[PDB]
Order: structure tokens, then C-alpha cells, then sequence
């Protein structure tokens, strides 16, 4: 045996999204560790390696594996796998027709009512789904999603009255989860002062991460496929309450002040930025940076209700001048794009193509009908992006990404039991197509249409991409100047505090601890009371 | 609609266990589709194993099982064509396990959720022993170093026929006190086959082209 030291270069916190249990966690971790190992010259037993966790199993019916390290699976990894979700109260479980599962992985709607809630606190990992939002103030909302007369779509649900769109519970579980994250960061800084804290968020989790930045900003923030929108779309007008319809200047100021709060931590006692890589590029100290990763095929973030920065990034003005937010947040705000026929990690460009992707194909993968184009409208004519992010030693050629925007593998009719559709069994792996099915299905017509070939939505493509993390994001991470031989069980305590199934009293009892709204989060409502009626009248038709 | 009938290529071996036992891919348009059958000329066996091409598995496979009634074969999805691509969770490869000779088939999922089912196989080793099968997933960057070992063994209490044995890591001195990181690294030359075949191979020359539908 040969027992080497840890010496990690800054901790990383993975923040998942909605109805997600960190699917992209494992193999963003693997790729990012390999990228760091090449970037910093680590080799042999000294190199970093990913953790390995226990997989799922049958009891049959799928069960999410226990969040425990597998035998001999503890590796040299700086990843803190954060987790969050929503738990039902001790007496108010089935008021919200939303998916619910216990820790052991049992469907609430599959057990007798008298047995239900005897034990196994009911919850859903990552929070409902129909409850996202495009601003930070809505995380403190006393009111959940209301379905009463496209609004809040999130794939995993048929398109073209209101099946699964039951009225969602209040959104405190967002802000509360953000407070937990803002705890862990500050908790890390208490235990460890000269190390680096990186937050790596996805989907709705970005808001949670962003809210923790306004409380305790980390040394680096990464937002992948964020629902943050600097303008209130008509759907935002008709859905959100008057209190949570935030003005354009206020949303931009909120983001800018969060980037400044994160950029505050760019001065520490002095990797060595006196290093030039094998490709002639200078290694960069990425302290206090905030990175926006966008996917131009995101069927969730490109949909007309959102059209957020996780899809279009920070687009350019009508005359080519870069986005106004760049000057607001300063020189520590960066943007990267990951789409088909588009280089990622190359030389920075001023007007990077967005609406004309450059291969003749339409902007939207197989979007032809009037309703489909109404749900996913093409971006404005000639929209452009600034990619001010640095270059990487091995960037992604547009030819490598010519196949990156997925589509219907086969949209023919399905047999009923042996096919490739939601509630079926992949005839190759003998495994269900989509597992969540069971925790969702709760004459046969409707249940007989539970074979809708769900359209691939390029939402998890960006975080799961091995090439993007290993060759771009790895170099985009900051590294503290003085590494620290890490602690035996201290780091495991951090992971325990991250997993809310192991430390959140909200999961054990239900005691929400909602933090107050930080000063960086503005609540300046736009004069929209009349404008809400304008969009409301159109729905009457 | 008025579909034209497809032409399939001739059966070709993609993993040769030995002289008598071999895996044949047949009823296919190219090396990334079709079905894979298990063949034993002595017992005159010809049963289906995968409804997909076994060439997608780019890892290594070491067949030490002498039993024609227990079969385990890696079910790997195609990155370019699969219904789980783009899905918010991704894809998950698995192994097809039969304990009745091939009539009843079951699927044991392994690995992590990914957007590259074939790309994950390039990091895997799989041993098929008489008593079950072992999967080694290599961690780190370059090289096949620092593996995590997952072991499955026969049981009659489960529908699959196999269940995970926690007592794995018997590949390297079964009393060596496995640590938290886990044996950097492990030698499999004791399992290296006599014919020196480890990866799945396919001959694209037998892929049948067809110039149909000029308009
Ligand atoms: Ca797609």
C-alpha cells in the first residue's frame, strides 16, 4: 500500500436543479477531476480522482441508490455534492398532487393511507418542477405555482386539461435551501480560511446558488442553464404576483451586485499564475469570477415563457455593442456558449452567432408546427453573443459539436410494452426508458397515451458533457495559491452537511429556516399592474 | 408508410470466447445495430442476448465462465441513436443476465447516468466467472488505474438471478485489507485469454449498402 496526502486545490459545491437528484454529478465530477489532473500536472497516485457512490437497484421498480460511498470508492475529489428538495409537513402530505418519495425510494401513491407517513418522511429530491422562477425574490414567495387559467413547462410531460400541473406548494423551500448553502460556504470559511470555494449550479439551482452569493458569496460562481431573465416576459406578467414582477433595472442590478460580491474575494495572500501551459497559454488565477454557461438548444430555457440567460446568455444590442450588464458587473463576469456548429473555449469573439447557427438547419431541433413554434419561437433576427471568456489549450471545434443538438431518435408509434417511450422498457438494456415514470403516473386512453416519446430537451447536455468539463471548465476553475493537506473526517462532515437527507431538520421534522432577503436582491416592481391585464385579456380570446 | 424492405448483413463473430463458444452479431444494417446471439456449436445453442449491437461496448471482456446456462453480456446504448439522449437524467448502460440458458432475460443496470453510453464503456473491464461477473470502472485521467470493483453472484431470491456481493476485491490477495482509495492498481494478466481477444471487433466491409428511393 502507498498512502499519499490529499492537498486539494479549493472545494467545489455541485448544486443540482428541479426534480433532480444530481444525475450529472458523477460524470461531471469524473471529467472535471481528469481536467484538473492534466491542467495542474498531477500524475501517478498523486492525481485527483472521483468518488464512486452506490448505484440504484430494484425491489420490480426502480429505486434511487443510497447516497453512500461504495466499498473502496473514496477518492481524492474536491467535490462537495450539495443536495436540496421539498418535504411535506407532518399532516399535509397529499394536499399537493406532486410526486413524493421517502428516503428508501417508495412512491407515496403506492402505499395504503394508514401506512403512509407512519415512517419515511415524504419528500421529493430537488423540489416539485412546475415551480421554477426567473428571479430571486420569488424564492421567498409565500405562494406556490397556480395552474388556473404555455406557462411553466419542464419537459417530462406531454405537450399539445392540465394533467400533472397540480397547484404547487409555497416556494420557501427554495430560499431555505439557499440559506443552507450560504451556511455551508460560511461554515467552510470558518473551518478553512486560505482555501477556495467554488459553487457550480444548474437549472433552478442557480437561483439557490445565487441567493447564497448575496448572503455569503464564494470565491467563484458558475451558473449553467440559468432561468434568470432580465426582462419580464408576458408569461411572467400573467403568472407571478404583483410583488414578484421585478423591473429590468432591478434584475440587472441584482445580478451585478451578486457578481461584485463574489468578485470581492479576488485578493488573497499569495497553482502558480507564473505558469504557461503546453499550448503557449498562460495559466490564470480565476478568483472572484462569475461564469454563465448557455445552451442554445435548451427546450426549457429557450421556451417563450423563459428565454433566459441560460439559453441566450447576455445578447448584444441592436447595433452590436456588448450587453449592458458587462459594464455593470465589471471585468469578472464571463460568458460561454455550448451549441452545435459552434466552438467552445476558443479565442474570444465579439458577435458570436446565435440566431443563425451556420449549417442550414433551423434553430430548433424538429420544431415545425404552429404550436411548437409558439412554445419555442426562433430567436430575434440576427441576435449575437459576446464570448469574453478566455481560451483553453484544447478547445472544442465546431466540427466536434456538429452533432450535439439531439432530436427524436424514432418518433413512430409504439407497441405498448416493448418500445422506446416514457413508461416502457428499453428493449436493449431491459431497463425502463425513464425511471421517474412510476413516481408520476399517479378509458385507459390517457394512461394509454403514457407512451408519448418525450422530445429530448438539451438541458442536461451541457453539465454532463465530458469534453466541456475536462477541456474548458477545468481551466475555468480558480485555484488557491497555497494548497492544504486536507482533513480525514472534516471533509466527510462537509458532505454530510451538504446532503439535506443527513443534516436538514427540514427533512427530519419540517422546520423551515428561511433567511432574510439580502440587500443585493432588489424588489423594485415595474409598473405592471395595468400590463398584467393586457396579457390577461388575451387569454380570454 | 410504403416502407422499403431492409437488407441485413451476414452473421459475423464480434467476440470469440473460444473455438466452440462465440458471440455473433446478425440481422443488422451496420455494426452499431442488429442483435447479438450466443453460439455453442457443441450444444447446438443459438439464442438471442442483445436487441442491439454488441460492438457499442468498447471496453474489455474476459470470459472465464465454463457454464452455458449462466450468461452475462454488456447492454450498451448508442450515443448517436438512443431515446434517452437529451433526457434530463441521461442514459444508463446495463448488463443482460440470464440464468436459464437464454430463454428468460433480465437487465441489471450499472454505471452512472450519462450523455455518452458508448463513451463510458471505454473505461470498463468486465469478467464473466462461473460464479457471476465483476465490473471494474477506472477512475482518474489517463491509464486504466484506480478501479472500483462491483461484483454480482448467483441467487435464487431475485428475479434477475444475481445480487451484488459486498465481498468483492478478491482479485488481489483476498486478505489485503482494501483501503478507502482502492488498490492502485490491479493486475488482470492472470485472466488474459489464450487467443488474446479483449475488445469487441466488427468488420464494416460486410455492412450492406443499398441505393434505393431516388426520389
Ligand atoms: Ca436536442
Amino acid at each position: 500500500e502507498v498512502q499519499p496526502p490529499l492537498q486539494l486545490p479549493g472545494l467545489i459545491i455541485f448544486v443540482h436543479g428541479v426534480n433532480s437528484e444530481g444525475e450529472w454529478y458523477d460524470y461531471a465530477e469524473r471529467s472535471l477531476c481528469a481536467g484538473l489532473n492534466q491542467r495542474l500536472g498531477l500524475e501517478g497516485e498523486h492525481g485527483l480522482k472521483e468518488n464512486n457512490y452506490e448505484g440504484g437497484f430494484f425491489v420490480k421498480k426502480w429505486v434511487s441508490g443510497p447516497r453512500k460511498i461504495t466499498k473502496g470508492g473514496d477518492g481524492r475529489s474536491p467535490v462537495i455534492r450539495f443536495y436540496w428538495g421539498y418535504r411535506a409537513a407532518d399532516n399535509e402530505t397529499d394536499t399537493y398532487a406532486i410526486p413524493l418519495k421517502n428516503k428508501k425510494g417508495d412512491n407515496y401513491y403506492d402505499l395504503p393511507p394508514e401506512s403512509r407517513k407512519a415512517k419515511g418522511p415524504w419528500f421529493w429530491g430537488g423540489g416539485p418542477f412546475q415551480n421554477g422562477c426567473n428571479q430571486l425574490v420569488s424564492l421567498w414567495s409565500k405562494t406556490g405555482f397556480n395552474n388556473n387559467p404555455v406557462p411553466l413547462p419542464f419537459s417530462t410531460q406531454v405537450l399539445n386539461r392540465d394533467r400533472l400541473l397540480s397547484d404547487a406548494p409555497p416556494r420557501h423551500y427554495y430560499a431555505h435551501a439557499a440559506g443552507r448553502l450560504a451556511k455551508l460556504i460560511k461554515t467552510i470559511r470558518n473551518q478553512h480560511p486560505e482555501d477556495t470555494v467554488t459553487v457550480l449550479s444548474h437549472s433552478q439551482g442557480t437561483m439557490i446558488a445565487l441567493a447564497a452569493a448575496a448572503i455569503e458569496a464564494p470565491d467563484a460562481l458558475f451558473v449553467m442553464n440559468s432561468p434568470y431573465a432580465l426582462e419580464n416576459e408576458p408569461t411572467t406578467y400573467i403568472s407571478y404576483p404583483i410583488k414578484e414582477i421585478i423591473s429590468r433595472k432591478a434584475r440587472s442590478a441584482t445580478f451585478a451586485d451578486i457578481v461584485k460580491k463574489v468578485a470581492e474575494n479576488k485578493t488573497r495572500l499569495k497553482w502558480i499564475p507564473e505558469g504557461k501551459t503546453h499550448n503557449g497559454l498562460p495559466e490564470r488565477d480565476n478568483h472572484g469570477t462569475t461564469w454563465i454557461y448557455c445552451n442554445p438548444h435548451d427546450r426549457v430555457m429557450g421556451s417563450s415563457p423563459l428565454r433566459s440567460i441560460g439559453w441566450q446568455g447576455l445578447p448584444d444590442t441592436k447595433d452590436g455593442t456588448p450587453h449592458t450588464l458587462f459594464k455593470q458587473a465589471g471585468d469578472t463576469l464571463y460568458v460561454r456558449i455550448l451549441g452545435r456548429n459552434t466552438p467552445c473555449g476558443g479565442t474570444p469573439t465579439a458577435q458570436t452567432h446565435f440566431s443563425n447557427l451556420g449549417d442550414g438547419k433551423p434553430f430548433w431541433d424538429s420544431t415545425t408546427t404552429l404550436l411548437q413554434r409558439a412554445t419555442w419561437p426562433d430567436p430575434d433576427s440576427g441576435q449575437t453573443l459576446t464570448i469574453n471568456a478566455p481560451q483553453v489549450p484544447e478547445p472544442l471545434t465546431a466540427e466536434e459539436l456538429k452533432n450535439f443538438d439531439q432530436d427524436y431518435a424514432r418518433d413512430e408509434k409504439q407497441s405498448g410494452g416493448a418500445g422506446y417511450a416514457y413508461g416502457q422498457i428499453n428493449p436493449e438494456t431491459k431497463k425502463p426508458v425513464d425511471t421517474d415514470y412510476r413516481y408520476y403516473i399517479s378509458e385507459e386512453m390517457l394512461e394509454e397515451v403514457r407512451t408519448y416519446v418525450q422530445r429530448p430537451t438539451d438541458h442536461s447536455t451541457l453539465p454532463s458533457d465530458e469534453r466541456f468539463m475536462s477541456r474548458v471548465v477545468a481551466y475555468d476553475l480558480p485555484i488557491g495559491y497555497c494548497w492544504h493537506s486536507w482533513d480525514k473526517a472534516g471533509l466527510e462532515e462537509l458532505r454530510r452537511q451538504a446532503d439535506w437527507l443527513e443534516s436538514d431538520d427540514y427533512y427530519f421534522s419540517g422546520k423551515l429556516t428561511v433567511p432574510p432577503i439580502p440587500p443585493a436582491i432588489k424588489q423594485d416592481v415595474a409598473e405592471d399592474a395595468e400590463q398584467r391585464k393586457a396579457e390577461e385579456k388575451a387569454r380570454l380570446r | 408508410l410504403n416502407v422499403p424492405p431492409p437488407v441485413y448483413g451476414p452473421p459475423q463473430v464480434i467476440f470469440r470466447i473460444d473455438d466452440n463458444r462465440y458471440f455473433t452479431l446478425e440481422n443488422y444494417t451496420h455494426c452499431e445495430n442488429g442483435q447479438t446471439f450466443y453460439n455453442n456449436k457443441a450444444k447446438n445453442i443459438h439464442v438471442k442476448i442483445l436487441d442491439a449491437s454488441g460492438y457499442l461496448f468498447k471496453g474489455r471482456l474476459f470470459w472465464l465462465s465454463t457454464r452455458d446456462d449462466f450468461l452475462a453480456f454488456p447492454a450498451t446504448l448508442n450515443t448517436r441513436h438512443a431515446s434517452c439522449m437529451g433526457s434530463n437524467k441521461g442514459c444508463m448502460n446495463a448488463v443482460i443476465v440470464t440464468t436459464d440458458g437464454g430463454k428468460r432475460r433480465s437487465g441489471v443496470p450499472y454505471g452512472s447516468y450519462t450523455q455518452n453510453p458508448t463513451g463510458a464503456t471505454r473505461d470498463y473491464d468486465m469478467l464473466v466467472m462461473n460464479d457471476g461477473f465483476y465490473l471494474l470502472r477506472y477512475r482518474g485521467g489517463q491509464g486504466r488505474f484506480s478501479p472500483v470493483i462491483l461484483r454480482w453472484i448467483l441467487s435464487t431470491e431475485d428475479s434477475s438471478g444475481v445480487v451484488r456481493s459486498e465481498d468483492a476485491y478478491e482479485l488481489f490477495r483476498p486478505g489485503e485489507e482494501v483501503p478507502s482509495t482502492g488498490f492502485y492498481k490491479i493486475d488482470l494478466s492472470r485472466f488474459y485469454p489464450k487467443n488474446n481477444v479483449m475488445e469487441m471487433q466488427c468488420d464494416r466491409t460486410l455492412e450492406p449498402v443499398q441505393p434505393s428511393e431516388s426520389k
